[PDB]
């Protein structure tokens, strides 16, 4: 019930989080640091992109596909 | 609107139509800063004609700029599911118009209500007249003395005090 | 503004007194009161459809002879397989 | 709203193979449900007196038939998590379940 | 296209001086909410300016009407004006119509309704 | 049972400060240019020296607005002027007085003469002159 | 016939002679019964039509109509009950007596077996009505109502007494309808054209005209308690049925000059119903409706050639009731809410569930769902007045519009939060309130299931 | 009240059912080998083809 | 129906405040008066609610803002708002 605790994220990852740096060619810098990265790291660091977002693993194509080809088959 | 707080009203906004312009969580955040910047240029300087155009000249470019469909936090002003739950709104005093053997039940409850009474039976003498003192003339925005000077009871009863919530 | 201290402050304990006198549900606060008192369930889909399903047909089995022109259904659309030859095929 | 959404899977494995499926289909349907509905006319009808407009006109609509889809499908399933924290979003819903399958 | 509607204008720091126009207003917001809240009421209240939004409306023009301006005779260009215009495209036609019915035969012979 | 001087009498003027305020004050002073003036071109009976009109237009816009109420629900005590079609109107959009859609509208008209052409696919255009022929031109055999 | 007029009249002393409260109850009870008698004898012919004496036939005609005037007297009692159990007894006698003193010629006439007794019959009433409204008003702009009321049907409708006095004792007798085996018809001249002039205008003058309507607001607006003679008086403006009798003959032959009723009521029938959108009184609103699809019957009657009879008699009768029960929607809410301004009501369908459905069924009647009366009353008039001209189809097909926004804006402006001051409008309905509102929606619905008992012969 | 049966997510996220996904999965085959027969035996166009009619002896 | 109660608002709005590295996590957070940390009159007060709305989300009206010189006033009152603890 105290689930939300502080001293967690902290940025360190986060590629779209390192213009930080690109800013500190002027300088804020982060703060409020980790409110846009509350969620920005753990297992959404994946995050699937193209065609292997809509292929799902082409699981049962290439096995599956001669499952029927072929029993006589002449 | 008192000169001072003028820029909040813009201040509160301003970063408001922002971010449903932006998409990414940090592209928000990494033009805070960036656009935090021009505020505090020049920081300390005249209230008046001086620094007006820091309001001058906010009209356009913000105006300018503007509308690109904001996201309006659903609930609020505007903007879809805001107002929508009507269907019980509380319409409090409903418990008039019986005909007990509808009354039989939440015994408790009827038993509570004509307590709250008491205080709105008579509270007046000095909740009503205390007005008559404490108002001496046109007076503006008219709540009573906080505590109305030992119990208030509510003294605003109970219509604000009491009022309808909200599921 | 620091003003609001002896106000609403009491409306914490008053708003959530009332709120705090709301919720209310021991010895069941519906008496109801009074009173008394799957396989099958096989006949009621057979309430449900069977009691129909006879009374529309019997009006009618004993109705399409009676108007002149009833219910107006097509032809057979007959194709050679009874009288004819084909003869092609071509 | 289509901002606040995040990305494809937290917690919604079926529904958005749902979207991948339909959304999919609606897009000219390469084997699927409506190939004889979307696909029978612009090979057929296209035959004819036609304006010489709609020609141009109708089949650059069905370009857009993908950016309806994808848009909805990346701002929703593909982004990274966005939205206030407390979600609780549960799932398993026989009285829903049912209904889509 | 309507309008403008003027969003910003000429201001500062003339007409400084001309207070009061809440005066006017937080008067009754004050006597209206001394009105509003009491113990006993259950009705509605007076609203003045409802009573004379109607009443000032409704009635009370042709009690304040002359029939002077010819701006207010203007309505013989509105009210009589097209009524004679409908009779002119009527009566044409039920004639036009007419005449056909009686040489030469422009219907059919199934139409018995009319 | 409002006794004496209900609704407005014969103005516009009597003692315009004789109205706003005696009763009914839609002015403070009997100058808010909220003074019962507003009867524009009168000798029309309509709207007389009426504690009331030109206060100005396009919506109460029913926002948070909240002092008490102030706009559509919760009816302040009296400002009442004009209404009635307060419920069909509201204020400022983004652009202002750009009509493209009759740009737009006349933009597929741009495509009426794409109308009086056909669009039939076979054989192509291939500029031609008296090569025409829909049916037949020259003998049936 | 006397099976209707006696027990009617036998009514008349069933009241005073009763004792203390007991008088509403009594009379209640039998004025229903009446409704027996009612049918008993009628609906026969049909072909060749009923007439069983020599100054009566009751109703043969196919023009029953009398059915639904014997309904609104034992509607009245229910009705008028409200505010009037607040003065005297023989006081309260009196207003059950001259509210009788109509029905009983409202039965004499839609018969009157000839011209003549209709006429004296015609102008019979107003001495029941002014007597009702004048009395027991509320505002005090009651008093020119009474003048208002006369001074217009009174006005023109001498100009018959002038006419039909001069039939009589030009060709024959009119003594009879039933017979007009002879009729000559009208050519021309500068004399026929008045002729037909004075044996019309003075109908109009009574179902309006988009001219000369202006008293009929001023007398609904203020007019007694209950709409308890507004029920009544919405009766009797479309008992201007008699346009059947005459126009059907007895001048025959001049259509010359019927345009400029035509295009006069027909630019008002898209017209007045327009400039009752922004009305604030709600008693109004509804005053605004009656003109409107009433005044349809005028271009339905003067073009010839049924398909309008068909569809003209259904009118008559089709908002004889829908018209009739709003007027019986907006007293109860006013019982309550003692303004009779729109706005002030709002935010109810929260405080009094049930009667939520009863604005429903009437504001949708005006809609005119398909199935039930109104339309095939409507859809009967455009067939005919199409063929009239096909142009027609626009304006009357644009009343199909403005009435659509017309009566939602009525229900919807009911349909908001506001709890707002009320203490009052705790009374959810109680019986009467609901009763009365029935016995509408109940009987006029039904009649869609066998709707050959209101036609004209045609 | 009703019931934990599940707790809410503090963007931890959640896991799943683990039957939720498996029985998902098998109709993700439904399009994956539906689609199978599309090139067999199909192919782009199933038609004939026009030839050029040059006999305009 | 989600439930709700007062800790997780004492919690919540102490743990953003304890996010921000502007603040750090030693200071004081139910009672700092905020007018320690409030420097400078503007880019605290608006600066604060600006993200406190990206979890809860109504709204965070404008007057309320002079409200907020107490830690423990601003999470007094949404209490108000939401229908929050008895
Ligand atoms: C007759 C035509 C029926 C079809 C149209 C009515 C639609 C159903 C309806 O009434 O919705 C009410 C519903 C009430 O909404 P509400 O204000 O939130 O409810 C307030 C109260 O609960 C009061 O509103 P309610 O929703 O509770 O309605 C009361 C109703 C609710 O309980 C029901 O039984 C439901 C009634 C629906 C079917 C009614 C019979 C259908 C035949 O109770 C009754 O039915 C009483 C028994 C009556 C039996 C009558 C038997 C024949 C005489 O919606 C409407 O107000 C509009 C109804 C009209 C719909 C459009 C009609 C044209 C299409
Ligand atoms: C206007 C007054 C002008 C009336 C002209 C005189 C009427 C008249 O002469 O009637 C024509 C005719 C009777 O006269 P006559 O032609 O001699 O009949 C032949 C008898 N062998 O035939 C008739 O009997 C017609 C007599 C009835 C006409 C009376 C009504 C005429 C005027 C009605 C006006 C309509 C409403 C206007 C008044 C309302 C406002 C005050």
């Amino acid at each position: 019930m105290e689930l939300p605790d502080y001293k967690q994220w902290k940025i360190e990852g986060t590629p779209l989080e390192t213009v930080q740096e690109k800013l500190a060619a002027r300088g804020l810098r982060d703060p409020w640091g980790r409110n846009e990265a509350w969620r920005y790291m753990g297992g959404f660091a994946n995050n699937v992109s193209f065609v292997g977002a809509l292929l799902k693993g082409f699981k049962w194509g290439f096995a599956a596909f001669v499952v029927a080809i072929g029993a006589e088959y002449y | 609107l008192t000169h001072q707080q003028k820029v909040l009203r813009l201040y509160k906004r301003a970063l408001r139509h922002l971010e449903s312009w932006c998409i990414h969580r940090d592209k928000y955040r990494y033009f805070a800063c960036l656009l935090r910047a021009r505020f505090d240029e020049h920081k300390n300087e005249k209230d008046m004609v001086k620094a007006t155009q820091l309001l001058r000249e906010a009209e356009e470019e913000f105006w300018h700029g503007q509308h690109p469909q904001p996201y309006i936090f659903p609930e609020s002003p505007g903007g879809t599911s805001y107002e929508r739950y009507e269907c019980y709104k509380v319409p409090e005093w409903c418990l008039d118009d019986w005909h007990p053997s509808e009354k039989a039940m939440y015994p408790d409850y009827f038993a509570k209500r004509e307590q709250w009474k008491k205080l709105r039976r008579e509270s007046w003498e000095r909740e009503v007249k205390q007005l008559q003192e404490e108002t001496p003339v046109g007076g503006p925005r008219t709540e009573a003395l906080p505590p109305a000077r030992k119990q208030g009871d509510l003294p605003p009863l109970w219509w604000h005090i009491v009022t309808r919530p909200r599921e | 503004t620091p003003e609001e201290k002896l106000r609403l402050q009491q409306l914490r304990e008053l708003r959530r007194r009332w709120l705090k006198d709301q919720e209310l549900s021991p010895r069941e606060p519906v008496l109801p009161p009074q009173r008394v008192s799957t396989y099958r369930h096989s006949i009621f889909a057979f309430t449900h459809v069977l009691i129909p399903v006879w009374i529309i047909h019997y009006y009618l089995k004993y109705h399409v002879t009676t108007k002149p022109y009833t219910i107006v259904e097509k032809k057979p659309r007959i194709f050679p397989g009874d009288t004819i030859l084909e003869t092609g095929e071509v | 709203d289509i901002r606040k959404m995040g990305g494809l899977f937290k917690a919604m494995p079926f529904t958005t193979t749902a979207l991948i499926v339909g959304s999919l289909a609606l897009t000219g349907m390469p084997f699927l449900t409506g190939f004889y509905s979307k696909d029978l006319i612009i090979e057929a009808a296209n035959t004819s007196y036609t304006n010489a407009w709609a020609l141009l006109m109708t089949l650059i609509a069905t370009s857009f038939t993908a950016i309806y889809s994808t848009r909805i499908i990346f701002f929703a399933l593909l982004g990274q998590p966005r939205f206030p924290t407390l979600v609780n979003i549960n799932e398993n819903n026989p009285l829903l379940i049912n209904s889509i399958k | 296209t309507t309008l403008d509607p003027a969003e910003y204008d000429i201001s500062s720091e003339t007409r400084k001086a001309q207070a009061e126009r809440l005066a006017i207003r937080s008067r009754l917001k004050r006597e209206y909410q001394l009105q509003y809240y009491d113990p006993s009421r259950r009705g509605v209240i007076e609203d003045p300016a409802l009573v004379r939004w109607t009443y000032a409306r409704s009635a009370n023009i042709y009690p304040n009407f002359r029939p002077n301006t010819k701006t207010s005779l203007l309505g013989a260009l509105f009210g009589i004006g097209p009524l004679v215009f409908w009779y002119y495209v009527f009566k044409t036609d039920r004639d036009r119509k007419e005449k056909l019915i009686q040489e030469g035969k422009l219907d059919r012979t199934f139409n018995i309704s009319y | 049972a409002s006794h004496i001087t209900k609704d407005m009498l014969p103005g516009p003027y009597p003692k315009t400060p004789e109205e706003r305020a005696a009763a009914a004050k839609k002015y403070n002073m009997r100058v808010e240019d909220y003074e019962p003036y507003p009867d524009d071109g009168t000798g029309y009976g309509d709207y007389p020296k009426l504690p009331d009109r030109s206060q100005q237009e396009r919506d109460p816009w029913y926002d948070w607005d909240h002092p008490d109420l102030r706009l559509n629900w919760g009816e302040p005590m009296h400002w009442d002027l004009d209404m009635y079609i307060r419920n069909r109107v509201d204020t400022s959009p983004t652009p202002v007085n750009w009509n493209l859609m009759c740009k737009h509208l006349f933009g597929f008209v741009a495509f009426m003469l794409f109308m009086f052409w056909v669009g039939e696919t076979y054989p192509a255009y291939q500029p031609v002159g008296p090569k025409q022929y829909p049916y037949n031109n020259l003998y049936l055999e | 016939m006397l099976k209707y007029i006696i027990p009617t009249i036998m009514l008349m002393p069933l009241t005073w002679l009763s004792k203390n409260n007991m008088i509403w109850v009594n009379s209640t009870a039998h004025s229903l019964l009446i409704s027996f008698t009612s049918l008993l004898l009628m609906n026969q012919f049909g072909d060749n039509s009923l007439n069983f004496s020599l100054l009566f036939f009751s109703d043969s005609l196919s023009t029953p109509l009398l059915i639904l005037t014997m309904w609104l007297l034992p509607l009245m009692l229910m009705a008028s009950q409200h505010h009037l159990s607040k003065e005297n007894l023989t006081r309260k006698k009196l207003f059950i007596t001259m509210l009788i003193s109509l029905q009983l010629f409202l039965i004499m006439t839609f018969t009157a077996m000839e011209l003549i007794l209709f006429y004296i019959l015609f102008e019979a009433t107003l001495v029941p009505t002014l007597i009702i409204i004048t009395r027991w008003g509320n505002q005090t702009e009651r008093l020119n109502a009474g003048l208002y009321f006369l001074f217009y049907t009174l006005a023109g409708s001498l100009p018959l007494l002038v006419a039909l006095i001069y039939i009589q004792n030009t060709v024959g007798s009119l003594n009879f309808l039933m017979l007009q085996y002879w009729v000559q018809p009208v050519h021309n001249s500068w004399s026929n054209v008045f002729m037909w002039l004075a044996c019309m205008m003075a109908f109009m003058v009574k179902m309006p005209l988009y001219g000369l309507h202006l008293w009929l607001p001023k007398a609904h607006v203020e007019a007694p308690i209950a709409g308890s003679m507004v029920l009544a008086a919405v009766l009797l403006k479309l008992g201007g049925y008699g346009m059947l009798r005459i126009t059907l003959i007895l001048n025959p032959m001049t259509d010359f000059m019927a345009y400029p009723f035509i295009m006069l009521s027909l630019w008002g029938m898209i017209m007045t119903s327009s400039i009752c959108l922004r009305q604030t009184d709600l008693k109004s609103l509804i005053a605004y409706s009656s003109v409107s699809h009433m005044a349809l019957v005028i271009v339905a009657i003067l073009i010839q050639t049924p398909w309008s009879y068909m569809g003209a008699t259904a009118l008559m009768i089709a908002h004889g009731l829908t018209s009739s029960m709003l007027f019986c929607l907006a007293n109860s809410n006013y019982e309550r809410i003692h303004s009779r301004t729109m706005i002030l009501a709002r935010g109810l369908q929260t405080l009094l569930p049930l009667m939520a459905t009863w604005w429903l069924l009437a504001s949708l009647t005006n809609l005119a769902l398909p199935p039930t009366i109104n339309l095939i009353g409507e859809l009967f008039v455009v067939m005919s007045t199409f063929s009239w001209s096909n142009i027609t189809i626009i304006l009357m097909g644009v009343n199909m519009v403005i009435t659509a926004l017309y009566s939602l804006y009525m229900l919807i402006m009911t349909q908001r939060g506001k709890y707002t001051y009320h203490i009052n409008n705790i009374s959810p309905s109680f019986t009467r309130e609901n009763a009365l509102m029935s016995l509408h929606i109940l009987p006029l619905l039904l009649l869609t299931l066998n709707p050959k008992i209101i036609l004209g012969p045609l | 009240g009703g019931g934990a049966h599940i707790e809410p997510r503090y963007r931890q996220f959640p896991q799943l059912t683990r039957s939720q996904v498996i029985q998902a999965e098998f109709f993700s085959a439904t399009m994956w080998f539906w689609i199978l027969w599309r090139f067999w035996h199909d192919s782009d166009a199933v038609l004939g083809h026009f030839p050029y009619p040059d006999p305009s002896q | 129906a989600p439930p709700l109660t007062l800790e997780g608002i004492k919690d919540r709005v102490l743990y953003v405040l304890k996010l921000y590295d502007k603040i750090d996590p030693e200071k004081l957070s139910v009672n700092s008066h905020f007018m320690k940390d409030l420097g400078l009159d503007s880019l605290d007060q608006v600066e604060i609610i600006m993200a406190m709305e990206d979890e809860f989300g109504f709204e965070i009206p404008d007057i309320d803002a002079e409200k907020l010189m107490c830690p423990q006033e601003i999470v007094d009152y949404i209490a108000d708002k939401k229908d929050v603890y008895e």
